[PDB]
Order: structure tokens, then C-alpha cells, then sequence
């Protein structure tokens, strides 16, 4: 249903989290979504945005997105929370570009007070959104400190963080913590675990994407491809499809045959074989 | 009054009203919310009488013990009983690292807030710092000259409060020196550190190894107190006290099963499964939380260590 | 915002070592030929680039890129050049090395934002022109000017008057770009005027530049490595390697005996193909000093004694020092 | 006597140093006092301040005190020497004429002082500077002292330390006491030895007197025994917390039972670490 | 002939490199002169300067001269290339003329553009020089990046680099390359290897240096002085002569005898024995 | 114009060094002009004195490698003695370059100017011509080249002693490499007691004595050897004489083993404090009793830290 396939564990757990959001009992927590890369961590976060409301704001910013020279880290994070709060309804960072034009920090606090008035007025009304920070172990203690100050606010959104890392050095210090998050915050997190896809789960996924890219396919070429997916990676299999049709439709086959999937699998490699060929050449060159 | 006191931090400590000691100084098994932990409870009772008897000149207090053993709770207890409307300021050591504000302004803002004046209007030195633009050190010496004058005129009394600095091993060598210098003055509040780490390299020197991550300059002015882990039988007693204060009905067996998670992970985790467990009971239209529920949450949500246990252990076979 | 087809910068030295590469030399259903349009061998990879040519024309290359992994001296700049040749009609090609972004007199974001604009051209009674030329015609580079020219250039296509020919951006030594450079690209590859990015690398599992615990394939981040299509290149056979050298001599006007390729080929098998190809010119000049038309095996054995490859010379100095 | 006890070696050695101070021969030297933490290094330094004169300026800055985000190191150290030289010191005069300090207002006061001094109106007397945990300082600050000791009005420097061979902070070399070798060839080094059992008892007997707290003879031998087992700093801490328990049960004066209770409640750094390294491994 | 002695291998290869300079085929390359210290790397480079021109500019700057207090690396390097570019009816020379105090990028393009006028004018003519960068492994990726932006120039001079190190971590990176040069540049270099001087080659050299201070010498002296030369360094033995004559002239001997060389060899040490003695003492107190 | 604020406090331990005590021949007398023993190195300095007088020291330096407390400064001070009357000598330690209130190039370029004098040092001509900056450096030197042209006043270059050379970073060496090229430079005499050291500021390059190879080549190295107990007594006997300290014959023997145990710098330092302790007991001279005590009271540096580490155990 709605593009979910399997992942019943996280889907259920995500369900529970909505209730503490609806019941107003989420204040001073967060959600962390732990699991291998490309196991629908984004989707489960996208899901909660949808199911929670018709106009709920949503923002998807990665960890490594903050290390850019565009502005400070604080400006980048501040702009994120400001965007992920809706008040037709338009977000607070949307309002900042009108009533400003960088932004003077005075402009922000200026708009804030005016908004507490119209909200209190009973003409304007506030709704929290959802912020999603992928790859969270990239952030550092100077940015984690900002979040705890940010969650303490009354109009704060719900924060959801994802990661695919176990015990790791907290970026910015010399200590190790689970998920590279400071321990002051991990005791407030609700951790939700996503497991890798099964065999049948994988097949269903490709079959959905083929529909999305209008590509005919044989049941043999469908299950020969799913086999690849479980052996290497799901984001590889999905890569091959569009490239597979263009070989089949080259010879005007139209319905993809196993020959093409055997062929195009031999032409574009995946990151595993790419390294191992490099690694082999590296060491034989180091030989003598 | 600016009414800026935080509440979402002390939310997990609403039940703690006192230290629960008899007149003699021996702990009762449970009173004023606290349960067990008698040794530290008795020691805090002595610290209470050196603060009132003015014997705590310069000294601080350290609560060394494993996480989830009542460190913050004991600190909060002392403040309420020691005086009416005495301020409590919890802070984690990692709050000093912020880009939009200097380290000194982080420590001082909490330090000033922990102190209040009883004129009658009770207000914290920090409200007078925001009542009297930007607050620099010149402005602070002035208020202390105009505040030390009011109390001396009988008009108001100074009630010093509690400053709880959790994760002390994260404050660098510059923050401590800023504390040590202030801890000698007369208007400061009582500083209570807390640590769950042994000998650690003092943040900012890359060679010094001192206990708990504190300099020996300041470590000789601290009174250490240990806390011991809670027993399975005490563990189940604490959670029952939180389940009540939340207005949550829990089954007697499930209170046992939730206690064992306490012994497995931490007391702070087991308590945090109350709320989500209750909502899962509301979904199935129940009044109380039955063992099915707690067995359900405990398989949906994960404590921190086990999750990284899964991923890192999956990571050896995931990549080769 | 004037159009300047004449005003341009072309690095003669960079095209000169691939002057012979005219087309990917694919025919039929993309089937490779032993020798076509200058290229030789590399049939596996040549066939694949033929597919990428189609994904680009059929507009399927939605935010994808290309990575050519392989040992150095295997035809990786050549193939990426041919793809620019095969898209046809003088599409731009901007070869750059990863280590160029570290420059003191100019920010990294300018060095990349620049090389992209050199690789997207606009064929607009008509004269082609690159987006960088419309910036230099636009002494200040601003983030406001960017979107303006992107609206001005894309208002012309949207008027139907203008057609956009996006070219190829070849970034060699990709493992030398730090995170901030990859995240700059990562948004630029999202745009609709962007060119094709063709990365290239010969290292293996390389840690991202900076104090990063992450170990990543080819030194690329994981978020960007998902939008990459990897193609492998293989080492050249002695027999193929000679047929490469014979083509460079023909393009330089150098007459060389058979035994001189038989020997000059083997040195390529030992060191690289780039080392062997370099020895042609200096061999010829020494062939002139002894008053001969063609390069005799004596001249290659002679140059081979005078000039060294970096991988051996350094070996001598360390060991003779030890 | 300044209630000195024990330290028979360092006390005498300190005595010899006063003569080269009085004989005008301490110029171009300094005093280093090596020894374990809590063996009267400050006291022995406080002693020489006393015996040298009734009004000699004395200054106590620790080594780590220089790491201030308020002021740079040079102000931190300059303000030390200026502070350590009716009668008043330079740094106290520095704030009046500087009604942070202007760099010109110091050199200004110096010229004005060279007149009144040479005049025969005023007299300058050097004091004593004490820099505890000197290994914390770095080569950027050691360079300053050597330039600072060259002045005619410079005080005598006394540096304490409790470390052996240590990396000179700011370089990659190991030097004794973390001091550069250019400076150790100028120092007079004095070693302070740990206290015996008898020496310990007399110390604790004095501080109980200092705070008006009685004790039984058993308590002293117990309390002194704790002193030798853990640290004199810890034992001295237990007293005030001891009296408050004895006074709790309306006892007259502290007994062994109360040293028992106050012992099992408050802990020292040794037991505190072990009763937590057991958890750290587990 | 012409002062050069031995180095018969490098002398010939250096000869060929002139031809690619005369025939206009050096563009987009450079010369690296690899070889142990004190094997005439500067000489063979200076030989190309002499052999190529009557007025050819020449600059000898080490790598460590770039790490200076009173200018950026770009400033110091840029001034080198400016100076080593000849012009007559050097560019850095004119820059103190058409400027007056500092030089600016806008000032430079001015004189460069003006020079594009007088060159094509037919009246002024430009001729490239030779830049010699000894101790090249000192440079970093910010300086190598500048060279690749420099050698592409139309009037760029020929770059000659020296070095005495094998693999090195490229200063500025976490990566190791042969000769401490980035791999993007080493595929553009012509490497020449210089071998250490033979015995007869050494003796000939000293005989030239002695002549320069009109210092006469006995035959056994040369034979003994060469032995120290091959044993320690050509750069050491040449140091002893000047000092040697002053002992002979001290006893009005008129001509250096082995007693003097045996004497002054006993008084002034060399870097080998110097360290050994330090390292012997360095251990003993360290032992304890 | 001159206050002459020269490091007398620094040379106070060398008052007895009058010259190199050279003999008529290249050999020098076993004991003369204050110095004692260390003959081999003394003779070499005799050669360095000639190359300076014969103007052959163009570009070269001197390196005095040897263990600590073997008479490095004393020779370097003596060399300034032999080069005429009242020639500048500016002893500086290498770690003085690291300063907060001053650029490294200042305090180096400054000591260099303090050491070249006229007939009045070139550093005096910057405070006297002060706005001392690099613009004014290039001006008074040519403004003084003119005076030698006129013969009004003659330039005598002095000696510069840079101790602890291994503490100067790669930038300082490149600076001296420049100024040692100019024609108004003094004789730079380095001193080091360490073998191969990573050149400060490079973190990978190892060179002899911590000196870069470009500068390590224009250097003439001279070794000094440790003193015998025999000779070491004579030096301590010489310092006592110059300080008016009567010392017992037995004490010099007990004060000569303590030297060879630790250093010569240490034993010379124990004289003064030993004497005052004898004044306490109202004695004319220093008896063995005293040195038996000061050896107990004060400690040499390495032994003290030796004790504290063992007390760490
Ligand atoms: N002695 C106690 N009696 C009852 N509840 C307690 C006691 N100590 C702690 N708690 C409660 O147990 C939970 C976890 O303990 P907490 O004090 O927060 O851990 P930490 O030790 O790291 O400070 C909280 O709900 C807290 O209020
Ligand atoms: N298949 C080929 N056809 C033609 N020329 C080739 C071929 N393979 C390599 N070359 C030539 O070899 C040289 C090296 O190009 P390339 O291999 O891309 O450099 P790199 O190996 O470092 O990527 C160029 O001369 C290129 O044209
Ligand atoms: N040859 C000598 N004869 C007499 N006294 C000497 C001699 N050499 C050094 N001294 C004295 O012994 C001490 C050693 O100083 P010195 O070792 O020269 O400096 P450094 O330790 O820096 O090398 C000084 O007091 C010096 O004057």
C-alpha cells in the first residue's frame, strides 16, 4: 500500500510515534531511524509527514549538506527549522524572504514576535512540520548543541534523524558514542530499526519502478534481476533497468529478455566489483 | 521576574520532593519520592547542613556513578528542601560548545540564574542582568555592588541555588578556570558536577590525565559521592512511582518485565517506555498496560547500544 | 551577455594527445570494432559508452553521471573525449584534474562553477557559445548573476529561438576533491542546463579528503556515488599497444620501423602507455641529429637509456641512497 | 615559624636562597620547587615571602591560569610581574594612571618611577612571584620570563612542579619539568619530600585547632592514617564534615565512630576511580 | 670541455632537451633532474642556460624559499616566472617601472596586454628563459597547481626541477608520489638521472677550484684530497682547501702538503663523523 | 645615542675568557688567557680567526657541535676577543625567536644588527633613525656604505652566537640564509648538541643538527670534547679566583666529580651559593663540609626529575 513494501517493523513503530505527536507528548524527544543504506529510511520519514496532515511541511537535508561555504552551519540549520514550520498556510522561512528582502537575525526575531501576535490574534494558526536529517553522524557537537536549543522552542517541529553507523567517533571530539551522537541526546531518542529487504520484497519493488518507467519485462528477466538486487544492491538493480530497455529496444525487442539483463550486467559494474578490480590491479602493481 | 525557567528538563523528576531522611540522619527506605540509594541520600543530608551552616566555602560536590543511578534526581532533591523557591539549573557539559555565543556566556548565564534575591519579589541575578542590550562583566560587578548593598540594607535576602553540570568531562580547561575563579566569590550558588567516566584526558591539553576530567586545581575543592546501581526489586519500585505520576495504570506482571529491561539497558530507558507503551494500549482500547504491550514496545523501539550492536555487527558481513 | 563564438580558451596540449580520436567508433547495435575512428581495442568499454550516448540523446540521463575506473594508461580520457565527439557537432569538452580546485587566488566553488559553464554550449544566422562566455561578457562573479544568465539563456530556448547543447565535463583524479567540492557539484548536477559529468579514478577504496572516518569507493561520497554508472577499462595487450603507438606516429608525421614499435611497445607494457607515447617526439629529434628519416631501434634503445619514468627514477634514488 | 612542620631539607634550602636575595646575587636566576602535590610547595614559597620582609609583595598565579579567553597570555604574565613589585606595587598604580591597560600607560609610569626612585622620594622593593604547575606554560611564555627577568626591578621567580620528563608544551621535545633547557641552567632546584606519619599528625592537629574541632587520640591516629593512605588534602576535608555528624548526635567531640561514618560517605579520587573503572570495563 | 666534468649520461640527455626547446616542442612539458646531492644538478641546468642563449634569463630558487614571511606563495612564485621571461626591441623588471610603491594583478595584465601590442607590433620581441626550482619536494599542492596554470602560458619559460628524494607524502596531502610531485604533473616531465662522480672526475673538479684561489698543491695531496671527496662529499673537500692553504701559508710552506691535509682533516669535521659522535653521546646518558 | 644594553647578565659567566690563548705556532699554550684544555677546537678557532681577517669567510658560518657544558660559548666569546678590541658579541638562544609581541624575523634580524659595529652598532642606527622596519633597513646600510667609501668611519663586524639552533623553524633559517649573503654580515656561530633532528616546521625532513641542507653546507663544523676531572678542577679554580672566593683544595676535588657527574655549568653554579653558606658559619673559605651540604640541598635538573618519576611509581 502507497509504495511501502515489507519493512513492517519500522512502519508499525512509525505508527506509534504519530500518536505521541497527535497527543502532544513528543516534546523533548526525537526519532532516530537506524539501518543499512537504502532500506527506505527516507520513505518511512516521508510517510509520517504524509499521514500526519494534509499540508504538513517537510524538509530533507543531509549531514554533509552543512559543510558548505554558502553561510555558517547555524544559518544552514536555522534556515532548516525555520522552513519546516508552517503557519493558505506558508512556512516561517518563506515569510523571512518577504519581510527581509543573507537575513539580519533581527529580521528573524522581528517576524517571530509579529507571528506570536497573529497566532494569538486568532487569524493566523501554527502547525509543526517534520525535519529529516540524513547521514546524521556528519554533524558535530557544535551543531548538536544547536538542535537541543532548537527543540526546546515551543513552535519546534519534530526532528527525525537517520544513520547507518554503529559505534563511531563523535565528530568534533575524541570520544566514541553510538551513532556518533552525543549521549546527552541519545537518552531522548526513540530509535527505529529498518531491516534489509527479503527476496519477495525486492521483486515487488522493481516491478513497481518498471511501471514507473513503462518498461515491459519477462518473469525470468524480472527474477534474474531481483537475484542481482539481493546479491549486490537495490540501488544497482534499479539503475540497470532504464539502461536495459535501451539495449532491448535497440534491437527492437520491446519486452526485455534475460539476454539483455545478462548483457547490461556485464557492461556497467557495481561499486563492489569496481573496487575489487582496482584492488587486484593495485596489489599486483605493488608486486615487484 | 522573567519566568524563563525550563520545565521540559525536570519533567522526569516531578515526583522528587525531598531527600527523605529522618531527624537523626538515617535514610528511610522510601519517602518524598526517592527509593533506595540510601548511602548517597545520607551524604547529601550532610551537604545540606554545610550549606545552611555556611561551611561550604568554595567547595563543590561530585556525584560519581554509572548512568541512570539517580545523579540528577539527588541534586534536584536537595534544592527543594534546602529552601523555598531555590533555583535549580541543570545543564550538560556539552552546552558550552556553541558558535553563536562564547563559552563564558553559556556558563555565566546558568550561574547567575541559579541565584535568586528575596526582596517581596524573588528574582534571579540573571533577571537583574537582563533587566539592568548586552551583559558584560562590567554590568555584573555593578549589580553585585547594588545587590550586596540591598541585602545589607535588610531589604532583600540572597538565596543561592544549585548548578548541576552533567558530563563534566566535556568542559575544556578554559571553562573550569572560569568556574574556579567564580566559585571563590561569595554570591555563587552550589556547583554540583556529575560524571560516569574514570581517569580522562582533560579536554584541551592532550597530555594531562586527571580523575573525571577535572583539573587538580579544582579537584581538591570537590567532595566526591558514589551512587550504586539499582536492584531488580528497587528497579520495579521506581518505575511504579513514575507510572503513577503520569496517571498510567500498569499491570503487576508488566511492572516486573519492564524492570528487567531496567537491569538490561538503564533506568532512564525503562522509564521512557511508559508513555509509548500507554499509547499502544489506547490503540487496543485498554485502561492499563499489559505484558503484551511491553513485549510489543520492547521489540519495536531499541535502546542505543543494541541498535549499534546490530548495525556494526551486520557491517562486518555486509561489507565482506 | 553578448555572444562570443570566437572568444574561448583551448588547451592545445590536452587535445593534442587525443587529436586522432574522431568517434567512439561504434556501429550496428553499438557493437565495437577492433579499430574504428582512431580508437583501438577496449571493446567492452567502447560498447558501453555507446549506450551512454543513447541515454543522453534519449534524455534518460536524469541526474546521472559516469565513472571510468581502471589503471592509468588504459584509454579513459580518450573514451570520455569520444563521447564528446560522438554527441556530434563540436560539443564542448572540459578536461580538468581534481587537484586544480586547490588554488589560493580563487575559491574552490569558482573553479568548479567555472569548468561547468565551459562545458555547456548554446548554438545561438547563428553562432554557438558557452555559458562561461556569457558570464565573462556579463570583473565580478556573483551568485545573483548566475541565475540571471540561467534565466536569460533559458528564456531564449523557451522562446524556441535557442537550443542548448550540453557538453562533457571530465574530472580526473576525482579522489583529490574534498567533501565541499562534491556537495557543490551535487546541487549543480541537479540543474536542467548541466552537462554530463564523467569522473575517472584509478585508486580503490579511498577515504574522502579531510579528517573523515568514512571509507568510500573511489573516494566519492555515498550520496553522490548512487547516481553514478561505473564502467571498467582493461590493460592493453602488447599487440594492441603497438597499434596505438603506430597511430600517434602517423598523426605526428614520424616514420618508425617495425622493430621500433616492437620495442617501443614492450616498454609501454612495462611502464605505461603514456610513457611510451611521450618518447616518440624526443626519439624523432635524436633521429634527426644522426641524419635519418625514420626512428631506428637504436634511437629507442638510446632514449630509453637517457629519459626515465617516474616510477623507476625515484626507485633508484631511494635505493642508491640506501 | 609560620607553623612549619617537617620539610627539613627544603626549609633550609629555602633559607640559603634568602641570602642570595639579601646579598643582591639572585639576579639572573630563579627558584624551582619540585615535589609531589600537597607537600607545602606554596607554603615554603609563602615562607620566603614572609621571612624576606614585612611588606614584600607575594603573588600566586597557577600555570593554567594563563589560558584565559579574556586576555592574551602576555597581559596575564605582565600583570603578574607588575603586580608583584605607605607602599604599593606597580600594577596597583597601573590602574590609577590608566583610569585592560594602555601599553603606553605602563612605560609612562616606568619613566615617572625612574624619577621619584632616582629622586630619593620613593623606593622600589622587589617581591616574590609564584607560578604553580609551571609545566602548563609553553615556549611562547617561557620566552617572556627570560625577557622579564632581565629588568632591574624584576622580582624573584618561584616555580612549582610535580612532573619529571615531560614534553615541552609547544614543541616535540621532552625536557625535565617541561621547562626549556635554556632556563633550567639558571634555576635553583629544591626538592620537597613526602610527610612521615608523625609529620602528618601534627599538621592535622593544627587545622582542627584552626576550625575549633576536638578529637580523641584514637581519631588522630586513624585520621592521620587516612592521611598517609590517601592524601593529606582528603583527610583535612573530612574534619569539617566530621564535626557536623558528631554534633548531630549531640556528641561533645569527634570520635572514631564519626570518622567511620564520614569516611564511608565521602570518597577520595583513588576509590572513586576504582569503584568506577570496575563499571567502565563492564 | 666548458668546465663540465663527467655526467656524460645527463650531459647528452640535457642536449636533447635543448632540441625540443629549439624545435618548439617543449611546450607542455618540463625537465626534472633527479639525482643525489652534490652531483652537479645545478651545473647541468646552468649548462642549458649557457648553451641555449647569449642573454637567456636564469633563476635558481629552492623550494623552501617559497615558505617566506613577507609574501604569499603565489606572490613569490609569480615573481619568479615574471623575472625569467626575457623581452627586448624581463617582465618583472618593467613592473617596478610602470608601477611604483605594490604590483597588482590589474597592473600585471596591463603590462602583459601592452606587451602583446609591441610584440605583434614587430618592434619588441619576447624570449623565454629557464627557471630552476631546486629542492622541489618542498612545494605543496597549492604551488604545483600554480605551475600547471603557469606553464600553459604563451611566453612561459622552461621549468627545470631538482630533487633528491624517492616516494614522499606530497606536502599538503595524505598521498604518496614518486619525487613528491603530483601524478598529474609527473606524466608531463622529462626525467634525467645524474650519477655520483667517479674518482678521476672528482680529482679534475678540485684541480679547477684550487686554481680559482691560486692555491697550488702536491700530487699526493690531490690523490688524498680526492679520497676524502669520494668518502664524504665533493662539497666537503672543497671546503678544506681554503682552510688548508692558510695552515701551509702559516708555516710559509708555499705549497700544500699531506701533513696539512691530514691536519685540517683532523680539525674540521664533516657531517658524517659529526653526527656519529653526537649520536654516540646521545645514547649513553639516554641508556641510564 | 648609546645606552649599550648588552647582555652582561649573559656573559657574566665568561669574565675570565680573554682570548684563544694561541701560541706562536698553530698550537696554543695549554693554559693562557683564561681558557684551559680543549686544545684541538681552540686551534681550529685560530684558523677561523685568520679566514675572517683574510676576508675568506665570505658566506660561511661556524658550527660548534659537542656535548653540553664543554665550552661552546667560551670559545665563541674568545673568537670575538681575538678579532680586535671591543668587537660586538650577541649571545642569543634559539628559542627567543618564538615571541608573541614580535615577528620572528624581527628578533633575528635585530640581533644580527646588534652584532655589526662601526667606528656603534647598526642596530643603534635604527633606533637613532627610527621612524627599525625593513624599509629603513635597506636605507641606512647604503647610507653607511657611503661612509666606508668616504673613510670617515670603518665597519668592524662582530660575532653572533645562536645557541640551540635546532629550535629555529624553517622560516628563520631561510631568513639568515638571506642576510648572510649581504656584505655587512657578522660571523654567525651556531651551536648544537643534538644529532639528526626533524627540522622545526616541516614534520618530515630529517637533517644533521636540525639545520637545512642548503645552509648546512656553508658551515664549518668544530667538535668539542668533554673535560677530564683533572682539567675540570682547573676551570672551577679559575672562576673562584675571579669572584673572590677562597676555596679549599679538597673541595675542588669533590666539586670536580660533581661536575663530571652532571655538567660544568652546574658545578660552577654551586660556587656562589656554597660561599654564602660558609658565610653563615663564619668561615673564610669553602670547606668540603659545605659542598657536602649544597650537594644535598640543591639538585641538578635531571636527577630531580629522576626522583619525581620514581615517586610516580
Ligand atoms: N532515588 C530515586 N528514586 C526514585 N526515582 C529515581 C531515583 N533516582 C532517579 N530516579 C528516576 O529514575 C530515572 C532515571 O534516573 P536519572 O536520575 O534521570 O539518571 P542519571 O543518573 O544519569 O541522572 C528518572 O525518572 C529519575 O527521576
Ligand atoms: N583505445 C585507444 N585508442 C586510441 N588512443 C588510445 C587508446 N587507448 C589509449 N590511447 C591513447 O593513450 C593515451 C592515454 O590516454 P588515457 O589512457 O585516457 O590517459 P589515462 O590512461 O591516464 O586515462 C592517449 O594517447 C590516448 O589517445
Ligand atoms: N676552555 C675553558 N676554560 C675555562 N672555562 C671554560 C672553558 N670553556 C668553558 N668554560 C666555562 O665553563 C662554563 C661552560 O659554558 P659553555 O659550556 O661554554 O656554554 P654551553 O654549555 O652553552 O656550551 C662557563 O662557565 C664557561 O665560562
Amino acid at each position: 500500500s502507497q509504495g511501502m513494501v515489507g519493512q513492517l517493523a519500522a512502519r508499525r513503530a512509525a505508527g506509534v510515534v504519530l500518536e505521541m505527536i497527535r497527543e502532544g507528548k513528543i516534546a523533548g524527544r526525537a526519532v532516530l531511524i537506524a539501518g543499512q543504506p537504502g532500506t527506505g529510511k527516507t520513505a518511512i520519514a516521508m510517510g509520517m509527514a504524509q499521514a500526519l496532515g494534509p499540508d504538513t511541511p517537510f524538509t530533507a537535508i543531509a549531514g554533509s549538506e552543512i559543510f558548505s561555504l554558502e553561510m555558517s552551519k547555524t544559518e544552514a540549520l536555522t534556515q532548516a527549522f525555520r522552513r519546516s514550520i508552517g503557519v493558505h498556510t506558508v512556512s516561517l522561512h518563506e515569510i523571512d524572504v518577504i519581510n527581509s528582502r543573507e537575513i539580519k537575525s533581527e529580521v528573524r526575531e522581528q517576524i517571530n514576535a509579529k507571528v506570536a501576535e497573529w497566532r494569538e490574534e486568532g487569524k493566523a494558526e501554527i502547525i509543526p512540520g517534520v525535519l529529516f536529517i540524513d547521514e546524521v553522524h556528519m554533524l558535530d557537537i557544535e551543531s548538536f548543541s544547536f538542535l537541543n536549543r532548537a527543540l526546546e522552542s515551543d513552535m519546534a517541529p519534530v526532528l527525525i534523524m537517520a544513520t547507518n553507523r554503529g559505534i563511531t567517533r563523535i565528530r568534533g571530539t575524541s570520544y566514541q558514542s553510538p551513532h556518533g551522537i552525543p549521549i546527552d541526546l541519545l537518552d531522548r531518542l526513540l530509535i527505529v530499526s529498518t531491516t534489509p529487504y527479503s527476496e519477495k520484497d525486492t521483486k515487488q519493488i522493481l516491478r513497481i519502478r518498471c511501471e514507473e518507467e513503462d518498461v515491459e519485462m519477462s518473469e525470468d528477466a524480472y527474477t534474474v534481476l531481483t537475484r542481482i538486487g539481493l546479491e549486490t544492491s537495490l540501488r544497482y538493480a534499479i539503475q540497470l533497468i532504464t539502461a536495459a530497455s535501451l539495449v532491448c529496444r535497440k534491437r527492437k525487442g520491446t519486452e526485455v529478455q534475460v539476454d539483455d539483463i545478462k548483457r547490461v550486467y556485464s557492461l556497467f559494474l557495481d561499486e563492489s566489483r569496481s573496487t575489487q578490480y582496482m584492488k587486484e590491479y593495485q596489489d599486483a602493481f605493488l608486486f615487484n | 521576574v522573567k519566568s524563563t525557567t525550563k520545565t521540559q528538563r525536570i519533567a522526569s523528576h516531578s515526583h522528587v520532593k525531598g531527600l527523605g531522611l529522618d531527624e537523626s540522619g538515617l535514610a528511610k527506605q522510601a519517602a518524598s519520592g526517592l527509593v533506595g540509594q540510601e548511602n548517597a541520600r545520607e551524604a547529601c543530608g550532610v551537604i545540606v547542613e554545610l550549606i545552611k551552616s555556611k561551611k561550604m566555602a568554595g567547595r563543590a560536590v561530585l556525584l560519581a556513578g554509572p548512568p541512570g543511578t539517580g545523579k540528577t534526581a539527588l541534586a534536584l532533591a536537595i534544592a527543594q528542601e534546602l529552601g523555598s523557591k531555590v533555583p535549580f539549573c541543570p545543564m550538560v557539559g556539552s552546552e558550552v560548545y556553541s558558535t553563536e555565543i562564547k563559552k563564558t556566556e553559556v556558563l555565566m548565564e546558568n550561574f547567575r540564574r541559579a541565584i535568586g534575591l528575596r526582596i517581596i519579589q524573588d528574582v534571579t541575578l540573571h533577571d537583574l542582568d537582563v533587566a539592568n542590550t548586552e551583559i558584560t562583566d562590567k554590568l555584573r560587578g555593578e549589580i553585585n555592588k547594588v545587590v550586596n548593598k540591598y541585602i545589607d540594607q535588610g531589604i532583600a535576602e540572597l538565596v543561592p541555588g544549585v548548578l548541576f553540570v552533567d558530563e563534566v568531562h566535556m568542559l575544556d580547561i578554559e571553562c573550569f578556570t572560569y568556574l574556579h575563579r567564580a566559585l571563590e566569590s561569595s554570591i555563587a550558588p552550589i556547583v554540583i558536577f556529575a560524571s560516569n567516566r574514570g581517569n580522562c584526558v582533560i579536554r584541551g591539553t592532550e597530555d594531562i590525565t586527571s580523575p573525571h576530567g577535572i583539573p587538580l586545581d579544582l579537584l581538591d575543592r570537590v567532595m566526591i559521592i558514589r551512587t550504586m546501581l539499582y536492584t531488580p526489586q528497587e528497579m520495579k519500585q521506581i518505575i511504579k512511582i513514575r507510572a503513577q505520576t503520569e496517571g498510567i495504570n500498569i499491570s503487576e506482571e508488566a511492572l516486573n518485565h519492564l524492570g528487567e529491561i531496567g537491569t538490561k539497558t538503564t533506568l532512564r530507558y525503562s522509564v521512557q517506555l511508559l508513555t509509548p507503551a500507554n499509547l499502544l494500549a489506547k490503540i487496543n482500547g485498554k485502561d492499563s498496560i499489559e505484558k503484551e504491550h511491553v513485549e510489543e514496545i520492547s521489540e519495536l523501539f531499541y535502546d542505543a547500544k543494541s541498535s549499534a550492536k546490530i548495525l556494526a555487527d551486520q557491517q562486518d558481513k555486509y561489507m565482506k
